[PDB]
């Protein structure tokens, strides 16, 4: 009957009200002890403040762990070993606590007495750092194996999320075993879980052709049952596969499903751009229509994101040069997909103009970064549009304005572009001559 | 030389002149 | 010029800020030079300060040398264009030495000894002749 009072205290403890170090230590210890007797619905309610405290004061976490040891003989303790791994900061956490948590996780895996959801919550955050005990994955290579042949459709994501936690797991044969078990349950689909499977498996470049054929076999069902996130993850994983596995007709239904997604995170926009870029060349002539129709609204969405304020997920006050450069580079490589003579899908060039005017409104600061996106200059110049070459001219002119020293190969490439597109500016000419 | 700043340049570039001064047979392949 | 004064104050303090701080200051010098051009003498002072405080990054030295040379060649081109426009419209040893020194100081905004030590520093760093 303590759920309302405890949840109220959890909500209130986020602010710095308690002014005593020992009070904070006791509150953290009590929260760690009591997190083992709540449901998953309240799990985040414990995690969000504690994590903040763990971000605020990682030093007291050692004393909290000393006050509350971890025992692997109780199922309820699983959340205890799952929350803390998320609570500890990825980079601003000391090594001692991380090693102790790693040892506790290894003990819990050896126990095999814990709940699968607890294993998910523990390992999905233990794989964030993976700094110590490289044998973990190898030990995990056995932990998954015991559950390799018993994981159901709703239990496969539990094992796979663990399987994609560490780089040392990128060569685990248990991934192939999981693919074989997916073959065992190919026809049986879970629209909410298949997206999680695709999101987990995209990290590893592994390709099992038969499983992908199975996933794209029932794209008629996925037209309605699959959600937008599941649709984009499945589409990326499918196109990433080999040419033989890809069914040209089947991939059309996923593309039609992803049409009209409205509010989409820019990360999934980048994922879709990479997905279009990772389609085999022989299949492109049969799917120009699909690339074009995806192009149409991808341009609109990126334009909206550029106009949208950064607060709601836009780039109005974008300062991350390394991020905008990657986003725009993927966007223009998506243009590179189409044939030169092929007429660009409508309302896409409007997004191109939006991109160029946004990149021209902020020019001094973009070049001012330690690594300015000079590499975006070829991407602009590969497009047969006057505005793109004009923007490249402006960028090189701004670079001349700073008088930034250039490596000789970059000077030669810029001179090659100068000769190729027959630009007529003089300041660029003088600076390039001086640099050469 | 500090002015080079870790830039081999033309002496360490990929130009045909630099690629034409070795006898390996190009068997393994880059 | 405020950044130049800041660097001079740090040099007087005999305290070396982090390398990334000096790199940021040099990049701000590069950015701000368009709106307000930086003089040759402040450029020389900043060059001496940056060399003394162990700033390894050669890019700032390249930028400062470019800032000096652009002013020098602009002044030379200005005097040459004045002479060309004029022609289109159309102890003595000690005195000659003084006139040459005055002309050099007018063109370079710097004493000959400091110009020569700048050239020596550039030669030591391996710049092309």
């Amino acid at each position: 009957m303590l759920l309302p009072t405890l949840e109220r205290l959890l909500e209130r403890c986020g602010r710095p009200i308690f002014s005593n170090v020992e009070d904070v230590r006791m509150v953290m210890a009590s929260l760690l002890d009591i997190s083992a007797y709540v449901d998953r619905a309240s799990t985040k309610v414990i995690a969000k403040p504690l994590r903040r405290f763990c971000h605020k004061d990682p030093d007291t976490v050692a004393s909290v762990m000393e006050a509350v040891p971890i025992d692997a003989a109780e199922p309820t303790h699983g959340r205890r070993a799952a929350m803390l791994l998320r609570c500890l900061p990825k980079h601003s956490c000391d090594e001692v606590i991380w090693e102790r948590a790693v040892a506790a996780t290894l003990a819990g895996l050896k126990s095999r007495k814990w709940d699968l959801h607890d294993y998910r919550v523990a390992m999905a955050h233990a794989g964030r750092g993976g700094r110590h005990a490289p044998a973990l994955a190898a030990a995990a290579e056995e932990f998954v194996s015991s559950s390799a042949r018993t994981a159901s459709q709703s239990e496969l994501p539990a094992l796979l999320v663990i399987l994609t936690s560490l780089p040392e797991l990128k060569r685990s044969p248990c991934l192939q075993v999981a693919a074989d078990r997916i073959v065992q349950l190919s026809e049986i689909l879970s629209p909410a879980a298949i997206g999680q499977i695709c999101a987990s498996v995209n990290k590893v470049s592994f390709r099992h052709t038969a499983m992908a054929i199975a996933l794209q076999e029932e794209a008629i069902r996925f037209a309605e049952e699959s959600d937008l996130f599941s649709a984009v993850q499945l589409f990326s994983f499918i196109c990433q596969q080999e040419k033989e596995a890809i069914s040209p007709d089947a991939v059309k239904c996923l593309a039609e499903r992803v049409i009209e997604g409205k509010d989409l995170d820019q990360e999934t926009v980048s994922v879709l751009c990479r997905a279009l870029r990772s389609i085999p060349r022989p299949h492109r002539p049969e799917l120009l229509r699909e690339i074009g129709e995806m192009m149409e609204f991808l341009g609109g969405e990126v334009k909206e994101l550029l106009e949208l304020p950064v607060a709601k997920g836009g780039l109005k006050g974008d300062v991350s040069a390394g991020d905008i450069q990657s986003f725009i580079s993927k966007f223009l490589s998506l243009d590179g997909l189409l044939p030169a003579d092929h007429d660009r899908p409508g309302t896409y060039m409007a997004a191109i103009v939006a991109c160029v005017d946004y990149i021209t409104e902020r020019l001094e600061d973009i070049v001012s970064d330690e690594n300015p996106p000079f590499s975006i200059i070829p991407h602009l110049l590969n497009i047969n549009m006057e505005e793109t070459r004009r923007c490249g001219q402006a960028i090189i002119r701004e670079a001349a304005e700073q008088g930034i020293h250039f490596p000789t190969l970059q000077v030669f490439r810029f001179l090659l572009a100068l000769g190729d597109h027959n630009m007529r500016d003089q300041r660029v000419y003088r600076h390039l001559r001086n640099e050469f | 030389n500090p002015w080079n700043d870790g830039d081999a340049g033309w002496r360490g570039a990929a130009t045909g002149a630099r690629a034409n001064r070795g006898r390996g047979g190009f068997r393994r392949g880059r | 010029h405020e950044l130049v004064r800041v660097l001079t104050a740090f040099a007087r303090a005999k305290i070396v800020p982090p390398k990334r701080f000096l790199a940021l200051l040099g990049r701000r010098f590069a950015v701000l030079n368009k709106r307000k051009k930086l003089g040759s003498l402040p450029s020389y002072r900043a060059f001496v300060n940056l060399y003394k405080m162990g700033h390894d990054q050669m890019n700032t030295f390249r930028f400062l040398a470019d800032c000096i040379l652009e002013t020098i060649d602009s002044n030379i081109k200005a005097e040459k264009k004045r002479l060309r426009l004029a022609q289109l419209q159309s102890d003595p040893h000690l005195l000659q030495n003084l006139r040459a020194r005055e002309r050099f100081k007018r063109l370079t905004e710097l004493k000959p000894s400091m110009f020569t030590k700048l050239l020596l520093v550039l030669a030591r760093f391996g710049a092309p002749h």
